[PDB]
RNA sequence: CGCGGGGUGGAGCAGCCUGGUAGCUCGUCGGGCUCAUAACCCGAAGGUCGUCGGUUCAAAUCCGGCCCCCGCAA
RNA sequence: CACAUGUUCC
RNA sequence: CGCGGGGUGGAGCAGCCUGGUAGCUCGUCGGGCUCAUAACCCGAAGGUCGUCGGUUCAAAUCCGGCCCCCGCAACCA
RNA sequence: CUCCGGGGACAGUGCCAGGUGGGGAGUUUGACUGGGGCGGUACACCUGUCAAACGGUAACGCAGGUGUCCUAAGGCGAGCUCAGGGAGGACAGAAACCUCCCGUGGAGCAGAAGGGCAAAAGCUCGCUUGAUCUUGAUUUUCAGUACGAAUACAGACCGUGAAAGCGGGGCCUCACGAUCCUUCUGACCUUUUGGGUUUUAAGCAGGAGGUGUCAGAAAAGUUACCACAGGGAUAACUGGCUUGUGGCGGCCAAGCGUUCAUAGCGACGUCGCUUUUUGAUCCUUCGAUGUCGGCUCUUCCUAUCAUUGUGAAGCAGAAUUCACCAAGCGUUGGAUUGUUCACCCACUAAUAGGGAACGUGAGCUGGGUUUAGACCGUCGUGAGACAGGUUAGUUUUACCCUAC
RNA sequence: GCGAUGUGAUUUCUGCCCAGUGCUCUGAAUGUCAAAGUGAAGAAAUUCAAUGAAGCGCGGGUAAACGGCGGGAGUAACUAUGACUCUCUUAAGGUAGCCAAAUGCCUCGUCAUCUAAUUAGUGACGCGCAUGAAUGGAUGAACGAGAUUCCCACUGUCCCU
RNA sequence: CGGUCGUCCGACCUGGGUAUAGGGGCGAAAGACUAAUCGAACCAUCUAGUAGCUGGUUCCCUCCAAAGUUUCCCUCAGGA
């Protein structure tokens, strides 16, 4: 799908529609000192081999695309997540199409 | 080792008298496996020097 | 395979 | 799971050398003042099969 | 009768999935070189893509029913 | 660096 | 998933670096040479330098975002 | 002043870290299945049918589609009517473009199918992001539990239109995911421990990273050296049902048969029989009914090979066919192959077809299938596999009852 | 000499292939890397950056290492086969030998012999499903309580008891 | 056990002593032998190991009285 880099939508902190800068959400780095990671590392330490299951049966080939909103107001700077139905194609503000021109 | 049984030799077993694996073996191999041509730099009929 | 026959034994 | 023939030769008690009728250890003469500076004369008594 | 696969200048080939331009080896034909053949040089043609239908802006390209051949299922 | 070969009669 | 390094004339690589420079080989065509296919020399065409944004008097070059490829190292929904 | 020499701050040892590591250890090798395996997903959805006019309703039933795609193919507003056909006009023809008429949809709506739609839900423009945030209730599968999808609402902030209104995605029926863990976002929020500050970490709420075996284990094979609990719920054999297949027999008669359809044949259809063939099913048997042949022996059937009694030929004699009664009596010796089957030699009156748990292993044999040892060919990295060949491979018991 | 292998006397040979999986060799030219140590930011935990061995990635050797070693067509003057030629492909496309074999489905392959009659045996033919060279090929004097075919003699195996 | 068989001067047979002990030994190699037990010996213990799988489950009378159907589960001989 194609989505624009700007979108005027509702803001949680402001309480009304304001324009928002639009980009895709990315998974951050896993913290080494998280509670489950510290629990996993202490459990994985010592003998016994792999203690927790490892997922291998990868079935689906797509992801739910998430937009990372951005309040353009200089004093708001509110961020929130927005979900869109799954699609293999994704791009930001590209090739706004016409309606029936001469293609080649 | 081919005529031997597979429990007592790594070359034994099978319906035909064959090795089934490369006879040349590294010398990093452990005991009970380092069997055959140990660390062969050149394995074949020697021609010349 | 269906079998061999029987070398029974003491039992 | 069975221990191969090559591994069984290290424990001995079967594959040890048969040294019952062997005449002894074939060594050279031990070093002393004679070897280091001069020489010593030795006689060949007999020649035997090992 | 079933599944996987191919058919294309005369013999073999590429080019399709990502359609916008059909190329090449041998071969046929004409001329030159030779007294003549061969070899070599110059020039030109030959490809409805197996059939039907749909699609896309257009079908060799994507899809479905059907003919032949290679070996397979029983 | 290639120049292979063209049935018999006088 | 991370690191490293690469995307360039019709094809390949150079130039990137210490920013002003887009060159060479094969290939297309033309001319000269050969008995001629070849060989040899010159000239003409042949690049948004993978894409976008920012920096700079000046980047294909410096940085970030996106696509693809190779190597290695990984893997608790 | 080191016993002599030779090495020497290097071997080597202890502890960590990385590589390698079926040598060794543990474990796994999904489910449905007209046995199992193989092939497929009927394992998660949706459309028409099955489906017997509420609804629901099965099979590895039939025809199909799906794990998407869309910054618009979403939301309003405005303006038009499509497919097709006819008639005309230089290029222009069957169609390139213009004009007129008919045109209930025969077009199109993102797609397979169904429903629905004409001043629109279709085509073209204008503006926008209701594809935004937050409580609840209900429907759909349902246990009336979830997830997903949807339906009416409520509070905001909006878009659009002059406005009534419509919109919180796609005209509807489908396109998706629990716990735990991780990541992001939201707060003048809570704890971080005896108190205070700041990192950090743990909390609340809302999204995402997936389990397709789709209410969600982390998972390769072989055993012919195999083992256990079981299963006739489930296969190989006999017996049962069926006769698709095989074999056998009638009707019609178009014709062959020199002239003649039925002396003898006989196309196209059509009606039947059989369990001496193979298929189909799993009803009986897996706390065992000894799984092929050959030898020997008893009896039975006729769909009659020979012999007997008879009829008809396109039967001069002779010979040979066809038809009826007819199972009384006979149906051989051998080469090859384990063979069933099959072919050949010879004789004969003829050398017909079969059943009795595909008669018959406490009657015989062990040649072959079908253990464990081996050889060869193909396949597999491998252990090993082969309705692929070759070789050697323990055939137990009556003295019980019945029958003779 | 010891240890680990493969084949299996004598004679005659031991064809080609390192593309794959193994084995082995070179390397600061280095693409990667853990611990430890070094430097920097931070109040510190912590984070970042360079360095960082072996092993791979790269480049050679090895098949008496595991193993493997093609297909589609036309072509001499009767026709056929067809030396020969064209062409696609891989690392090589099976060379010397051998064969219906313990290896061949078709198959009880075809020919000759053995028989009155042979799916048996022997000798040849090779388009060989799927033969083939130390995963050894061919050969086979002597020998084998190894597996088959035929002949003389011999006999109750049998006629037929 | 009988007849018939292979070998019988050397890789021959055999007594006693001794050494190798179980995931071990040993094997001219058959998954063979290891005290009638070998594809992992025997004894004791964990152990009364587990079994969705077979078998069995003990006196009388009276009253009431079924289901093999929905959904889910690596669920199909079983459970909720
Ligand atoms: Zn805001």
């Amino acid at each position: 799908v194609n989505v624009p880099k700007t979108r005027r939508t509702f803001c949680k902190k402001c309480g009304k529609h304001q324009p928002h800068k639009v980009t895709q959400y990315k998974k951050g780095k896993d913290s080494l000192y998280a509670q489950g990671k510290r629990r996993y590392d202490r459990k994985q330490s010592g003998y016994g081999g792999q203690t927790k299951p490892i997922f291998r049966k990868k079935a689906k080939t797509t992801k739910k695309i998430v937009l990372r909103l951005e309040c353009v107001e200089p004093n708001c700077r509110s961020k929130r997540m927005l979900a869109i139905k799954r699609c293999k194609h994704f791009e930001l503000g590209g090739d706004k199409k016409r309606k029936g021109q001469v293609i080649q | 080792g081919v005529a031997m049984n597979p429990v007592e030799h790594p070359f034994g077993g099978g319906n035909h008298q064959h090795i089934g694996k490369p006879s040349t073996i590294r010398r990093d191999a452990p005991a009970g496996r380092k069997v055959g041509l140990i660390a062969a730099r050149r394995t074949g009929r020697l021609r010349g020097t | 395979g269906r079998g061999r026959g029987r070398g029974r034994g003491r039992g | 799971g069975r221990v191969i023939r090559g591994q069984r030769k290290g424990a001995g008690s079967v594959f040890r050398a048969h040294v019952k009728h062997r005449k002894g250890a074939a060594r050279l003469r031990a070093v002393d003042f004679a070897e280091r500076h001069g020489y010593i004369k030795g006689i060949v008594k007999d020649i035997i099969h090992d």
